[PDB]
């Protein structure tokens, strides 16, 4: 029952090697609603991300979507930085395509 | 059939930077069909959805949603006062709408949250009232001793809510009517002898799916976590199910999906091709 951002990564499609995708970390089940989520790729910001508008779920927790359109390449590392109040420091959480 | 229209409202005192402190996302069946916020403070429908919308229709849900930015601001200013909580960020939210069951019936919904606790509700086939604590208590009994608030609500939610489900149903249906059928990948890794299966179903649609885990023709919920389902920007969903299991049995191991877009469920296994 903590209100601390629950995090997912993943592709709009099954990731391919220069095929062109989207990839989306979504953050849900948090509170309060100010949260920084942070698309990278080798540890830099990915231009052209994108964020839903704030809404919650049934228990009024809070949701956000931040997706970007990417042409996945191997030998790099994506991954989603979230940062929240709740959390002592920021969190990683890598993609596993 | 049976359909929803939902809207969700908030307001925050700490929205971050460069964030609107108010938003509004509208729901026409797990279907994001309208947004507002305060930095734009326009009512916009999402046109993929709606394409061809007479201006007159968003000018007034433009209207609508500024009179309630206003009121959370109000709100968001006053009431840490009278919860004697003053400092720290502060949040007001409010989920409102109607459904059109399978039998024509109509159920509505109209519920406020303080700080991300429930705040008050208000009951539209009754005309009543609930609140969760003494502060949202002196409130509701205020409004409906007056009597206002209950029957611009009863009729918010039953007759104008209602009129604009039928017609974001009909201007929506194209996009509403269509079905994508998932693409499943199924992954396998082991660790200190344990074989983590995985099964992902990526961008579908609509929002209804089930995935299972099947060994010797029986499933096996007990041992599955479900990653639940989330959003892609496309309007589309994805899900996942994991189950831990013995490394020789890796290939036993079959994923189920069940989607309106599949007409009989597809299997899935690790270490098997599908061409
Ligand atoms: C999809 C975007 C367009 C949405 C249009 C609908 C907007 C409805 C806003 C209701 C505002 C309700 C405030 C309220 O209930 N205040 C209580 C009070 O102060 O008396
Ligand atoms: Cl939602």
């Amino acid at each position: 029952a903590d209100l601390t951002p629950k995090v997912q990564v993943y592709s709009r499609f099954p990731a391919s090697a220069g095929t062109k995708n989207v990839l989306n970390c979504f953050a849900a089940g948090f509170h309060p609603p100010k949260i920084s989520i942070t698309l990278m790729k080798d540890g830099v910001p990915m231009e052209g991300a994108q964020y839903s508008d704030m809404s919650f779920n049934d228990d009024w927790t809070f949701q956000r979507l931040v997706h970007a359109d990417f042409t996945p390449s191997s030998g790099s590392t994506y991954a989603c930085k979230v940062e929240h109040e709740t959390l002592k420091e920021p969190q990683v959480y890598k993609w596993d395509p | 059939g049976s359909h929803s229209l939902r809207y969700f409202l908030t307001g925050m005192t700490d929205p971050g930077p460069g964030m609107p402190r108010f938003v509004i996302v509208g729901y026409v069946d797990d279907k994001i069909f309208g947004t507002y916020n305060s930095k734009s403070r326009t009512a916009q429908p999402i046109v993929e959805m709606l394409p061809q919308e007479d201006q007159e229709h968003w000018d007034t849900q433009t209207q609508k949603a500024q009179g309630g930015e206003r009121d959370f601001d109000w709100n968001l200013n006053r009431l840490p006062e009278r919860y004697n909580k003053s400092k720290g960020s502060h949040t007001m939210q409010m989920m409102f709408g109607c459904d059109i069951l399978e039998d024509g019936s109509i159920r509505g919904y109209d519920q406020y949250a303080f700080d991300g606790r429930d705040f008050l509700a208000f009951d539209m086939d009754t005309m009543t009232f609930t609140a969760a604590d003494p502060v949202a208590e002196i409130t509701k009994r205020r409004w409906e001793t007056e009597g206002t608030y209950a029957e611009r609500w009863k009729h918010e939610l039953g007759t104008v809510c209602v009129q604009n489900l039928r017609r974001y149903l009909e201007h929506g249906k194209a996009a509403l009517k269509r079905r994508v059928q998932p693409e499943v990948r199924v992954w396998g890794k082991e660790a200190d002898g344990i074989l983590t299966l995985s099964c992902h179903a990526h961008g579908f649609y609509p929002r209804p799916i089930t995935i299972s885990w099947m060994k010797d023709g029986m499933v096996r919920d007990q041992e599955t976590r479900w990653g639940g389902i989330v959003p892609n920007s496309d309007g589309t969903y994805h899900a996942s199910a994991a189950i831990d299991v013995l490394p020789e049995d890796g290939d036993k191991y079959w994923c189920r999906v069940e989607h309106a877009s599949l007409p009989q469920p597809g299997l899935f296994s690790w270490g098997s091709l599908v061409p």
